[PDB]
């Protein structure tokens, strides 16, 4: 089975160059062009060029020419010896290149083209920002009084994502929300996490938002009360 | 260089029914490929060739065009189907459709939440409505403060459909300097939706 293993998720500064790798592994390696493609937010995928390793010859999207190096390394083990990594080089980034970006295989079938891309890895996120590393401040969102209330915890002023959030250590989850963060213009991320539960249980029945931001070593117990 | 169209934006539909997707090239002639993208999954190839399935994909999956019109069938729409769906040729996408699911209408439940002593002891005021469990996704929050509306100091935040009750739920936050913050009384939250019959406005007025 083709299989296609990217690098992990990095933040970079603008001005930065990232280096992506794609170890490509369960068929001969030299036989199948690479692509490399970009999922960008609110703008949709962007192909970013092909390399095919025999001679490692490439081509690179237009727009792109300038910012971007794709090679790659054939696998050196006498008795493993056709699978390969591919690596893309991506630099002068800025904002704009924050994206989830992929290396990606064709079919292997007679009708197959070139683009259509049957195997695709894991995808490595790429985060450009000049902002710190920082952990979040938690603030509490106080339930206000049979009926159904809501109450949460509002989880500020973080970066990098991601922060996970749990409730009563893991025991608390039906109709937990926890929202996909924000991204502030003080480029630094911010969500929120609520739950509602029943108004006759809020003089019985405690509350407490677990917040962990792991790229700070950042933990918080948060115990959320009626105001 | 070739533009693909998507429609529509998005389709609502039933587990059971059959959705149809569009696709259309700004140049005609060239076999158009599909792809299904999962909520945070990696992209899967469905079609290739126009009408060819790929490795592993069920055969309610039906890729058809011609010239410059091109179509992808879901027939028995499955719950794993709900999904964003990208069209490609060559290096070149459309912009995606997204296949939601189909429920009746809910209102949503809505709480106005104000910002915490600890929060303004050190200097900015977030406020925070929360609209609950409601359908469809589309809903207008106003923020008004003293009756004044808020625009440019607010962000939302929308949940992935839930996957069991097909419910949507949205936070809007509003985000006051401390000192702006104690100049007003009355922050309130109002809420149109197509579930309610008129808009629905949460409210409280500072430190009371």
């Amino acid at each position: 089975q083709v299989q296609l293993v990217q690098s992990g998720a990095v933040i970079k500064t603008p001005g930065s160059s990232v280096k992506i790798s794609c170890r490509a592994s369960g068929y001969n390696f030299r036989d199948y062009s690479i692509h490399w493609v970009r999922l960008i937010p609110d703008k949709g995928f962007e192909w970013i060029g092909w390399i095919k390793p025999l001679w490692g010859a490439v081509s690179y999207a237009r727009q792109l020419q300038g910012r971007v190096s794709m090679t790659r390394q054939l696998s050196q083990d006498p008795d493993d010896p056709d699978w390969g990594v591919a690596y893309m080089e991506f630099s002068g980034l800025t904002p704009a290149d924050t994206a989830e970006y992929f290396c990606v295989r064709r079919g292997s079938c007679d009708y197959c083209g070139d683009f259509p891309w049957q195997y695709w890895c894991q995808g490595t996120v790429v985060v450009v920002s000049s902002a710190s590393t920082k952990g979040p401040s938690v603030f509490p969102l106080a339930p206000s009084s049979g009926g159904t209330a809501a109450l949460g915890c509002l989880v500020k002023d973080y970066f990098p994502e991601p922060v996970t959030v749990s409730w009563n250590s893991g025991a608390l989850t039906s109709g937990v929300h926890t929202f996909p963060a924000v991204l502030q213009s003080s480029g630094l991320y911010s969500l929120s996490s609520v739950v509602t539960v029943p108004s006759s249980s809020l003089g019985t029945q405690t509350y407490i938002c677990n917040v962990n931001h792991k790229p700070s070593n950042t933990k918080v117990d948060k115990k959320v009360e009626p105001k | 260089e070739i533009v693909l169209t998507q429609s529509p934006g998005i389709l609502s539909l039933s587990p059971g029914e059959t959705a149809t997707l569009f696709c259309k090239a700004s140049q005609g002639g060239n076999a158009m490929t599909w792809y299904q993208k999962r909520r945070g999954q990696v992209p899967r190839l469905l079609i290739y060739d126009t009408s060819r399935r790929a490795s592993g994909v069920p055969d309610r999956f039906v890729g058809s065009g011609s010239g410059t019109d091109f179509f992808l069938t879901i027939n028995k729409l499955d719950r794993e189907d709900f999904a964003v769906y990208y069209c490609q040729q060559f290096e070149f996408f459309g912009l995606g459709s997204e296949l939601e699911v189909h429920r009746t209408v809910a209102a949503p439940s809505v709480f106005i939440f104000p910002p915490s002593d600890e929060q303004l002891k050190s200097g900015t005021a977030s406020v925070v409505c929360l609209l609950n469990n409601f359908y469809p996704r589309e809903a207008k929050v106003q923020w008004k403060v003293d009756n004044a509306l808020q625009s440019g100091n607010s962000q939302e935040s929308v949940t992935e459909q839930d996957s069991k009750d097909s419910t949507y739920s949205l936070s809007s936050t509003l985000t006051l300097s401390k000192a702006d913050y104690e100049k007003h009384k009355v922050y309130a939250c109002e809420v149109t939706h197509q579930g309610l019959s008129s808009p629905v406005t949460k409210s409280f007025n500072r430190g009371e």
